[PDB]
Parts: structure tokens; C-alpha cells; sequence
């Protein structure tokens, strides 16, 4: 049990980082996104 | 800017690298959860 | 360690609020991208 | 009549950074 | 607390699948900016 | 114009609410 909690522990560190890229490249899509708009626009 | 041809590849590509980043993160830590 | 898990549990439950916030920001890009076809296509 | 999709994307950022400030909460709870 | 490990486990394997769907959603999202992009620009 | 990226869009949401199902069935999995 003490060997699968040090698991848990080291995986759920690494999704949180997983998570963290994700949200990374959610802020370049709504950059993206802006420069279509601003384009069209402009 | 050129404001010729639109032109937000390097955000995507950005994006498509950090996805890239993501997997292999979602790989290491199914692999420790499967040890 | 019963305290071990409570901590993990609730860094997951976290984790967990986490990835629905950015889901969430998925569901907006997705309007987003809609908005502009049907800016260009009307 | 001009595009604006702006509403969503400001949405979108408001939950990048809510997402942002939760997972550093769960790596305090972790260290913890 | 063996059966608390086992519902860590299994709520982590499914938060895993969770993340790995958004970022197939944000692979399709990439997919449609660049479409969006290439119709503009071709 | 005839911008076609609605398919893109659709697999998106359909991934989007994949991942919601998941969410759910993880937070009750924990809950228990
Ligand atoms: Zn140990
Ligand atoms: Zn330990
Ligand atoms: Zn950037
Ligand atoms: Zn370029
Ligand atoms: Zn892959
Ligand atoms: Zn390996
Ligand atoms: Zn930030
Ligand atoms: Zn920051
Ligand atoms: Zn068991
Ligand atoms: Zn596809």
C-alpha cells in the first residue's frame, strides 16, 4: 500500500504537468484565434 | 506584421508542440500507475 | 498512511476542477472558431 | 458589421487561468 | 485503506482519459484554425 | 464564401463531451 500511494503521488504529479501543457497550448489557440479576428478585420 | 497574408502558424505549431509535450506526460504517468 | 490518501484525494479532486476549467475554455474556443465561419460564410 | 468572437475568447483565458491557479493548489496539497 | 488506494487508482486512470480526450479535442481545434487559415489565404 | 471546418468542430465537441462523461465518472469514483 505505501508503494502505491509513492505511485498515485508520482503519476498525479506528472498529470498535473500533462494538464499544464494542455492549458499552454489552449492560451496560443485564443492567440491564434484574435489574429484571424483582428485580419478579418483589419 | 506583413499584414499581406494572414499568418498564425508559429501560434499553432506552438499549440501542436505543448499537445506533442502533453502526451508524452499522459504516457509517463500511466506507465508509473501501471508499475 | 490514511492521511496520505486524504492529501491525495483532495490534490486530485483539484486536479480534477482543473481540467473541467479547461474543458470548459475548449467549449469557448469551439464557439469561437464557429463564430468566424459563419462571419465568413454569411 | 465586423467579426467579434472576443466574448469567447475572454471566457476561454478566464478559465486558462482559473485552470492555472487550481493546479498550483493541487502541487501545494501534493508537497503537503 | 487498500480499497481507498483502488478507488484513487481507478479515479486517476479515468482523470488520465479525461485529459488524453481534450487533447484529441484540441488536436481537432489546431485542425480547424489551420482551416480556417488555408480557406483565407487560398 | 464556403469555409468547411464544421467536421473539425464537431469531433471537438464530441471529444469535449467524451471528456465531461469521463469528469463525472472520475469525481463519482472518488466520492464513493
Ligand atoms: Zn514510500
Ligand atoms: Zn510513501
Ligand atoms: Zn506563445
Ligand atoms: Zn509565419
Ligand atoms: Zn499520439
Ligand atoms: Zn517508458
Ligand atoms: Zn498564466
Ligand atoms: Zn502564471
Ligand atoms: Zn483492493
Ligand atoms: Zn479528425
Amino acid at each position: 500500500n505505501s508503494q502505491a500511494i509513492d505511485n498515485l503521488r508520482a503519476s498525479l504529479e506528472t498529470t498535473n504537468q500533462a494538464i499544464e501543457a494542455i492549458r499552454q497550448a489552449g492560451q496560443e489557440m485564443i492567440l491564434a484565434v484574435q489574429g484571424v479576428q483582428d485580419y478579418i478585420n483589419n | 506584421i506583413s499584414l499581406e497574408r494572414l499568418d498564425v502558424g508559429e501560434n499553432l505549431k506552438k499549440a501542436e508542440e505543448k499537445l506533442k509535450k502533453a502526451e508524452e506526460l499522459l504516457k509517463k504517468s500511466e506507465e508509473i500507475l501501471k508499475k
